[PDB]
């Protein structure tokens, strides 16, 4: 067992951040593409399930899924009803560019990815969403896939072997809920995005009644590298039931706010300062510290200087972990300020299904605006914290419950500046 | 024709008598002498819907709009 | 933000709106690429197609639409109301998304909004008394790593500063456009330290794998 | 009064801003709040005596 | 041979696979009190009124599009249950207008006899509450869009049994305005028939607008004419 | 290695996403009809 | 708080205070309350008939 595991060299899954040697799939093959792929594929799916299991694969996008249990519900006998595969490429938890970064700089691996994933569990078609603000991007996959279809093999008859595999591209228009598991599915379908509801999943009924799923880039991107490369490698970079490699990014408040690849676990301390310049003013400027992105409650400064960044170190810490907005912010902001930014965030991108999220998420902005202004009562921030209580899992989606849990965060951590900022208000009235 | 209102030489016009079963209703009209005229019950119909098959594939039950 | 049409011609169908043959095979690719059975799915790539032949879409282009892919228009109404890319409003040429969220708004995006209030000097959310600079500020776009972010037409301005508000709003006065990557060097997504991702061009099929 | 709105009228302050409360002073004073079924005695001192009610 | 078992507060009764819990719930006598669901149309599931909290589940579920699983036991009263309950309720009332004496659906409404029978009392959100102003639908359906609580009722029913498809859903987060968006006088057959589908008062009658209240008026059987079905 | 290895995304026109999405149309298997070509016919 | 004339109210230089929303008449304990409702040509709603009858009113 590693003591608390850092990046060691040639151990990342995937090289070329940016700007590297070439952009081809003879970088691609430079780099570990189309090499012995079709003795993989031939030997059947139930050995590459039993690759991805020995690895271990925790799914990504800040859900916790497992990808084995997914593509195991994926092996349905076939009938009539073809099977699909989706790649989700959104990034909402507003900090991220997790994929944005793959996409940009190497989309031969995710080809590689869908067609291993397409062959794994008898799916035939993989629509690959985009989001709509990414058109220069687009427009790069879609040379990568003119690329990958003009060396003839993929499309029809992939790897020399009787097995066609189509993929296509459908940009995204602007939303935070096309990223969800299942308002990508209506979204494809030509309505307007709006989740379904789960009892129904999506591997039974999907895009219009077809056996489909819905992958991550980051799990299409490393799922041909543990088909090519041995088992449980990529398990050997942290715990057991987090396993392997994920993108710390901090998209925020540091000294040249960058990118990583690390293992599953790090020391928190040497992730901020020793990779990514210094934090803004030193080490104990800052306020606190948020992980996951936007859907995760925070952490404050007595909490973060000890508390190493694992799945199930953030369970342990009422949290949920997700990508690339692993940061800090600095006492000079305020943190009512930036969370009621992110309450209007919410109430600008959410759908109107259920009733509960629109209008907590409605009460929560007006109530924010009133805490930034000061004007109300602790009866009101311990209502607040009943309202956020009772929003939580009683809705369809989790962008409610990713609404209730920094409220969550901000009530458990930062009561005093509240206290504080009321008193103040009651002296500038009085 | 001084108020504008809905006089009546009905006093029998403003009962109702909200019972439990039809046997014992029958019983009391025949008791209490006059004729009656007996409507039926009629429950909802059950019916079978589903919100996958909302969400057919080649099925015309289609939402069309959500 | 008046979700209810109101006519006002150069709206008002029919406002005369037509396409290109060579757009009409584009068409006949997207209604080519989604299965028999469900014709209704290509509604959002024809109307982005119709967005980028005319900047803003007409209610004549969503009559077009719908007669083109054979549908009621009131899908159509619904998926222009529901998105964000599909501006209802006329526009100009080049259109200005100031995005601040959460890493952007945290990382100081206010100097940047007063840079291109004070540059430009139509409010924030507003048009311009020409073309071209129809600014509105915006909620987050996914390119979070780097400074509060700028998307014109396609193309994306991170690490800014006001000098640099300065220099690419007058060189889209003048008309030549900078590029899409990112400034102050690091030449993409880059960790800008000492180096600490690989160096070693790596091997890739060569060393040890299983049942390959 | 009682604080259980569901059987007490509330006030005018709350009558005038809530939801709950217009909504209870409206079904309330037009249907009137159910009882649940029973037979009930009780008898206090009127001056005369008891006074029963059934 | 094709039964399901369920408890209904322990009560054993058998359920037709593929149906939902709340038409079994229904079988057994218990109204579980519902807002989008109505049988005439299909299932939405977007007034989120019919959780029920099945046990050995953390999360309460709603229960007018639950599959049956064989063996359940469904708790109506339980805490959680009216928890969820009171919220919801306590949702609906807070962008809806002081409008009780000038409805027209005094006698008839459902957030009124509903919010008594399950809601809470003291209300809370202070400032706030928005309004929708109305269109102009049809000379003979009077409409208010204020009050619509956007439960996608009129729309289902206008896509699967009128199949005019002239209503729908503009917007996001708060700001849903239900309607048709191009000044259309929506006219067509049935479309009387809309102001009784429409559960709270935004859809009422044009010409009977304000005459009565449904308390004076008493019911009374009869037989249609001028249509040979009845 | 140190370098950006892009600059592969400068050269992006606001046609390319459907230029690339014209050109791959080949190889696609036939999106599988159902019934009716269309929800009304 | 004395109980006597059963006058109205009206609006500051402004139109009839009641709406004819039948409260009156459906919590008037002897029905003296008359309300016959119609709205004007204006589109508020109002009235027809407003009448209390003087000998039914136990006050
Ligand atoms: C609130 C919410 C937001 C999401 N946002 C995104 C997003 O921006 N991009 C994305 O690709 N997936 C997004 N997802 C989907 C998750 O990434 C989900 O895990 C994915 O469908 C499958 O990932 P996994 O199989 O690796 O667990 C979101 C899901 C939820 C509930
Ligand atoms: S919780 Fe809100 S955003 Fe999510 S599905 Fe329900 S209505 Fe839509
Ligand atoms: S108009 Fe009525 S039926 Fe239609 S969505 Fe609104 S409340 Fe529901
Ligand atoms: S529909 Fe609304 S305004 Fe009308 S009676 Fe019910 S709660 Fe009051
Ligand atoms: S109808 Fe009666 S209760 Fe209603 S406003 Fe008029 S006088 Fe008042
Ligand atoms: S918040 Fe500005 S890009 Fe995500
Ligand atoms: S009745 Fe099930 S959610 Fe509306």
């Amino acid at each position: 067992k590693t003591s608390f595991g850092s990046l060691k060299d040639e151990d990342r899954i995937f090289t070329n951040l940016y700007g590297r040697h070439d952009w081809r799939l003879k970088g691609a093959q430079s780099r570990g593409d189309w090499y012995k792929t079709k003795e993989i594929l031939l030997k059947g799916p139930d050995w590459i399930l039993g690759e991805v299991k020995t690895s271990g694969l925790r799914g990504r996008g800040g859900a916790g899924f497992p990808t084995g249990l997914k593509w195991s519900f994926m092996n349905k006998p076939s009938d009539g009803r073809p099977k699909y595969l989706v790649v989700n490429a959104d990034e909402g938890e507003p900090g991220t560019c997790k994929d944005r970064e793959i996409i940009r700089h190497d989309p031969h691996k995710l080809v590689e990815g869908c067609l291993v994933g397409g062959r794994a569990m008898g799916a035939r078609a993989a629509y690959i969403y985009i989001r709509g603000e990414f058109y220069n991007e687009a427009s790069n996959l879609q040379v990568a896939i003119r690329e990958a279809y003009e060396a003839g093999l993929i499309g029809k008859n992939a790897c020399g072997s009787g097995y066609d595999f189509d993929v296509f591209v459908v940009r995204g228009a602007g939303a935070y809920i096309c990223g969800e598991e299942t308002a990508l599915i209506e979204s494809i379908e030509g309505k307007q995005g709006k989740p379904r509801l789960k009892p129904p999943f999506p591997a039974d009924v999907g895009v219009f009644g077809c056996p489909t799923t819905v992958a991550n880039v980051e799990t299409v991107a490393v799922s041909p590298t543990i088909c090519r490369r041995g088992g449980a490698w990529f398990a050997s970079f942290g715990r057991e039931r987090n396993s392997g490699t994920k993108l710390f990014n901090i998209s925020g408040h540091v000294n040249n706010p960058c990118t990583v690849e690390e293992e599953m676990s790090v020391p928190l301390k040497e992730l901020i300062e020793k990779h990514a310049g210094g934090v803004t003013g030193g080490w104990d400027n800052l306020l606190a510290v948020i992980p996951g992105g936007s859907s995760t409650p925070l952490i404050p400064k007595s909490v973060c200087e000890t508390v190493l960044m694992d799945f199930d170190a953030l369970i342990q810490a009422q949290t949920g972990l997700g990508t690339a907005a692993v940061i800090v912010m600095d006492r000079s902001t305020d943190i009512v300020k930036a969370i009621a930014r992110l309450i209007e965030f919410y109430k600008h991108e959410s759908c109107g299904q259920c009733t509960p999220c629109r209008e907590g998420v409605d009460w929560m902005n007006k109530v924010m605006a009133r805490f930034v202004r000061g004007d109300a009562r602790p009866a009101e921030i311990d209502s607040l914290w009943e309202i956020s209580k009772q929003i939580e899992g009683h809705t369809i989606c989790a962008l409610g419950d990713g609404a209730a849990w920094p409220v969550q965060g901000l009530i458990r951590h930062f009561r005093p500046e509240l206290e504080e900022r009321m008193q103040r208000f009651a002296q500038q009235h009085q | 024709p001084l108020m504008g209102w809905a006089s009546t030489a009905d006093p029998l016009s403003n009962l109702v008598l909200t019972f439990s079963t039809k046997e014992d209703a029958i019983a009391f009209a025949e008791k209490n002498g006059w004729s009656y005229d007996v409507e039926e019950r009629k429950v909802p119909k059950p019916k079978s819907k589903s919100y996958g098959a909302n969400f057919s594939w080649n099925k015309r039950t289609r939402v069309s709009t959500k | 933000a008046l979700f209810v049409h109101r006519d006002t011609p150069k709206n008002n169908p029919e406002t005369p709106f037509d396409f290109t043959p060579e757009n009409y095979k584009r068409i006949e690719a997207i209604v080519k690429n989604y299965p028999e059975g469900h014709k209704a799915a290509a509604v959002l790539p024809v109307l982005d197609l119709a967005q980028r032949q005319n900047g803003w879409l007409p209610i004549s282009a969503m009559n077009k639409v719908a007669e083109i892919l054979q549908v009621p228009p009131m899908r159509v109404y619904e998926v222009a109301t529901f998105y964000t890319m599909y501006n209802r409003k006329p526009v100009g040429k080049y259109h200005i998304q100031v995005c601040t969220t959460t890493p952007c708004m945290l990382r100081n995006s206010d100097s940047i909004l007063e840079a291109i209030q004070k540059k430009l000097g139509i409010k924030v959310g507003e048009t311009t008394p020409d073309k071209l600079f129809t600014l509105i500020e915006v909620e987050c776009l996914g390119a979070c790593v780097n400074a509060p972010m700028v998307q014109i037409n396609d193309n994306y301005y991170e690490d800014l500063t006001p000098k640099d508000i300065e220099e690419i709003i007058d060189e889209l006065k003048a008309g030549k456009i900078p590029k899409p990557g990112p400034r102050s060097g690091r030449f993409s997504c880059e960790p800008a330290g000492g180096l600490t991702s690989l160096t070693e061009p790596p091997k890739g099929p060569g060393f040890g794998v299983q049942a390959g | 009064k009682v604080d259980d709105a569901k059987v007490s009228p509330p006030k005018r302050a709350e009558m005038k801003t809530s939801m709950e409360s217009l909504i209870h002073h409206f079904k309330l004073y037009t249907e009137g709040y159910q009882v649940p079924p029973g037979a009930t005695y009780t008898a206090i001192e009127a001056p005369k005596g008891e006074f029963g009610v059934y | 041979s094709n039964l399901i078992e369920v408890f209904v507060d322990g009560q054993s009764v058998m359920v037709e696979p593929g149906t939902t819990v709340l038409q079994a719930c229904e079988k057994v006598g218990m109204q579980i009190p519902r807002f989008c669901y109505h049988e005439r149309l299909s299932v939405a599931g977007n007034c989120r009124m019919c959780l029920v909290e099945i046990e050995k589940a953390p999360k309460v579920v709603a229960a007018c599009a639950m599959p049956v699983m064989k063996g359940w036991n469904i708790l109506t009263n339980s805490e959680k249950t009216k928890k969820a309950r009171e919220g919801v309720m306590e949702f609906l009332l807070a962008n809806h207008p002081l409008d009780c004496p000038i409805c027209d659906q005094g006698g008839e409404c459902d957030l009124q006899d509903q919010s008594m029978m399950f809601g809470s009392d003291r209300s809370r959100f202070l400032e706030g509450k928005r309004a929708v102003e109305d269109k102009n639908i049809g000379p003979l359906v009077k409409t208010i869009m204020t009050r619509c609580i956007q439960c996608t009722r009129c729309i289902r029913f206008a896509s699967e049994i009128a199949g005019v498809d002239d209503l729908g859903t503009t917007g996001r987060g708060n700001d849903m305005q239900v309607g048709t968006y191009i000044e259309k006088m929506f006219m067509s057959e049935l479309s009387g028939n809309i102001i009784d589908i429409c559960p709270v008062g935004a859809l009422t009658s044009k010409p009977y607008a304000f005459t009565a209240r449904p308390w004076e008026t008493r019911k009374t059987e009869s037989i249609d004419v001028m249509d040979a079905v009845g | 290695n140190t370098t950006y290895k892009n600059l592969q995304h400068h050269d992006y026109s606001t046609y390319t996403f459907l230029d690339l999405n014209l050109d791959l149309s080949k190889f696609r298997m036939p999106q599988p009809s159902s019934g009716r070509e269309s929800p009304r016919h | 708080r004395f109980r006597g004339e059963h006058a109205l109210r009206r609006y500051p230089s402004g139109e009839e205070r009641c709406i004819a929303c039948k409260l009156c008449e459906a919590v008037c304990p002897a029905q003296a309350i008359t309300i016959e409702a119609e709205p004007r040509a204006d589109g508020s709603r109002r009235t027809t008939r407003y009448d209390i009858d003087m000998t039914k009113c136990i006050y």
